[PDB]
């Protein structure tokens, strides 16, 4: 039940964006979220670029992200971006 | 020992360097920069740390990452509640005070934290009981710490937990 107090949305791309766009992406706002929703020991990272490697959804299923970037310039302004 | 790999590791943050000039930590990285997701708790992790080298980067660790982690310290409570409970349940005189002030700083670190805490009371309080009465009156003044940035159903948790507390102020 530690929840953010307030939302914006990005405006410039960044590793924090990106990472926060592939949280989104399976459903979390981001990775305080999913480690309350799911039991984590670690998020995988890819070793390089740090970015999330894969998380598992609310059903269960898995998502995969691509060791470089995702989030195309088109995107950032939809990442929430969450205050605690 | 989860520090004991995270140290000297590559991802290690701190330069493992000693200047005269004092006892201050050489960051290689910006700390406002880390992921407190994963930083935090591999420092909390070494609380329970006591040899030499690693008790000091450790501690010294935790404490810049409190100091200046800001609104990034609340997001990870959650990461930290099983360090802590570890820490205590070691039943390590001196790792209890060390963790007891490390306590004292997060509710201090940054707005929320100390309420946020609340509801893991249970979890980390128990042990202090065994130590409840200079470590009597570390608990004693830590408890406080809790309670006076606790929020409203601070000190009820407490007492649940901790009997024998009682605190004014």
């Amino acid at each position: 039940d530690v929840k953010p107090k307030s939302v914006s949305h990005a405006k410039k791309w960044s590793e924090e964006i990106e990472n926060l766009y592939r949280f989104q992406q399976a459903g979390y706002r981001d990775e305080t979220e999913y480690r309350q929703v799911k039991q984590v020991s670690m998020v995988d990272r890819w070793p390089e670029t740090g970015y999330v490697k894969k998380l598992q959804r609310r059903d269960n299923t898995f998502y995969y992200y691509n060791k470089q970037r995702e989030c195309d310039d088109k995107e950032v302004h939809k990442v929430k971006i969450y205050a605690y | 020992t989860a520090f004991r790999k995270f140290y000297e590791r590559g991802d290690f943050p701190i330069a493992l360097e000693h200047d005269s000039k004092g006892n201050k930590i050489a960051w290689k990285v910006e700390i406002e920069k880390l992921d407190y997701h994963h930083y935090l708790p591999l420092f909390f992790d070494g609380l329970c740390e006591m040899t030499f080298p690693y008790e000091f980067f450790a501690r010294q660790g935790i404490h810049d990452m409190l100091e200046h982690g800001g609104n990034k310290i609340l997001p990870v409570l959650p990461q930290l509640i099983i360090p802590i409970k570890n820490a205590l349940n070691l039943r390590n005189r001196q790792v209890i005070c060390v963790t007891l002030k490390v306590l004292q700083h997060l509710v201090v670190s940054a707005e929320m934290v100390g309420k946020a805490l609340v509801p893991y009371y249970r979890q980390i309080l128990p042990v202090l009981n065994i130590f409840k009465n200079n470590i009597g009156d570390l608990i004693q003044e830590t408890l406080e710490a809790f309670e006076r940035y606790g929020g409203e159903n601070a000190f009820i948790n407490i007492k649940y937990v901790v009997p024998t507390y009682e605190s004014c102020l």
